């Protein structure tokens, strides 16, 4: 995918869920 | 001992560890154990072997004038005392490690590792292959690339972010 | 390793451990308990087998008792249990009395593999061989 | 739009593309 | 040997090749 | 490209050729 599509939705996301979402991302990998 | 010609077989053996030699390392020992030997030698055990030996020819003028073996820039490495370390087989890995954290424990003196050939030059103490063999450095080397340099920057903010 | 703080080896066979009779008060006096030595050596010793002359090392500073860190028995006791005669010396020289050989010995000398003094395998060998030399032993090579 | 999903599934952005990503997050952030 | 913009540039592999190129580096051990 | 052959010709080589590539690859990306 385009990198411009991951960036703006991992920059946005919210909060509420983006918290929730990034920080599960670095409790699966390393 | 013997004259001239134990010194000729001295020097051509020893200067022969430095022409087929695997590693160089030049270390002055002042307060020298004989728990050195025990530590070399013991390190020589489990992990290093015969493949090893460390003479005090630091007799200079033998061991020096006894390079036609071509080590050069050598003159500056022969002041005061020296220990001349030699691998003939092996890796050059472990060798220089067994003394740079040999003289660290205090274990006599390192003379500041006056650094000796196969770079051919001066002083310095580098992590040059110290690091083989233990190439899952390198699986960590790359970093995981895409992946864990991504869980550490592209993922920073959420938790460094919010403020 | 220092130079040297304390230490002693004085005994007789794991056998019989802790024995008052060949050695008692004598076992030692420092700071090392008589009856405190039957305890840390056991729990090793009982945990492979007895028999077998165990000396070692008694590393006393200010405090109780002893802390003893045991290695190898001697070379020269095993000619009783697996070699011939119950004894040693004898009549050493004056005779042929006991002969050993090069594939005898061989795990004797593998035993002990943080105890020698070389990091050539096969030099090890030539240590033990006298070893079995002191008693006056000839060995079949 | 979705999170673990376009996580386990992207699980790519080839090192250009992810390098990029992130030296254009620092367009963004930091 | 010395094929280096190509294998450096093969990191369209993505995330989970990769993981396979590590594993495989080592696997068959510890 | 295929990884089986990227990492044949990676794991039995020799380790200057190694560290060359290390140094390298620490400038590329990253």
């Amino acid at each position: 995918s385009i990198t411009k599509d991951q960036i703006i939705e991992a920059v946005a996301a919210m909060s509420v869920m983006d918290v929730v979402e990034l920080i599960s991302a670095m409790e699966e990998k390393f | 001992m013997a004259l001239n010609l134990q010194d000729k077989q001295a020097i051509v053996a020893e200067v022969s560890e430095v022409a087929k030699g695997a590693l160089s390392a030049v270390v002055a020992d002042s307060r020298g154990v004989t728990v050195d030997k025990m530590t070399e030698l013991r390190k020589a055990g489990r992990e290093a072997g015969v493949y090893m030996r460390v003479v005090r020819n630091t007799l200079l003028r033998r061991a020096v004038e006894g390079t036609p073996f071509e080590c050069l820039k050598d003159a500056f490495v022969g002041p005061t005392l020296i220990a001349y370390s030699m691998e003939h087989p092996g890796a050059a890995a472990r060798l220089f490690k067994e003394f740079a954290k040999a003289n660290a424990k205090f274990e006599v003196k390192a003379a500041a590792f006056e650094g000796e050939l196969i770079p051919a030059s001066q002083i310095d103490r580098l992590a040059t292959l110290p690091t083989y063999e233990e190439a899952i450095a390198r699986l960590m080397a790359t970093m995981k690339e895409a992946s864990a340099g991504k869980l550490v920057r592209t993922l920073a903010a959420v938790r460094d972010a919010k403020e | 390793a220092k130079k040297v703080q304390a230490y002693v080896k004085l005994q007789v066979a794991a056998g019989m451990a802790n024995p008052s009779p060949p050695v008692g008060p004598a076992l030692g006096q420092q700071g090392v308990n008589i009856m405190e030595f039957c305890k840390a050596f056991n729990a090793k010793t009982d945990s492979i087998e007895k028999g077998l002359p165990i000396p070692v090392v008694i590393t006393v500073y200010a405090d109780r008792s002893f802390t003893f860190v045991t290695k190898t028995p001697p070379a020269a006791v095993l000619l009783k249990k697996a070699a011939g005669i119950k004894s040693g010396s004898g009549k050493p020289n004056k005779d042929k009395v006991g002969k050993i050989s090069r594939a005898q010995l061989q795990e004797i000398a593998q035993t002990k593999a943080a105890d020698m003094t070389g990091a050539d395998i096969e030099a090890m060998t030539r240590s033990i061989e006298g070893t079995a030399r002191s008693m006056g032993l000839v060995v079949e090579d």
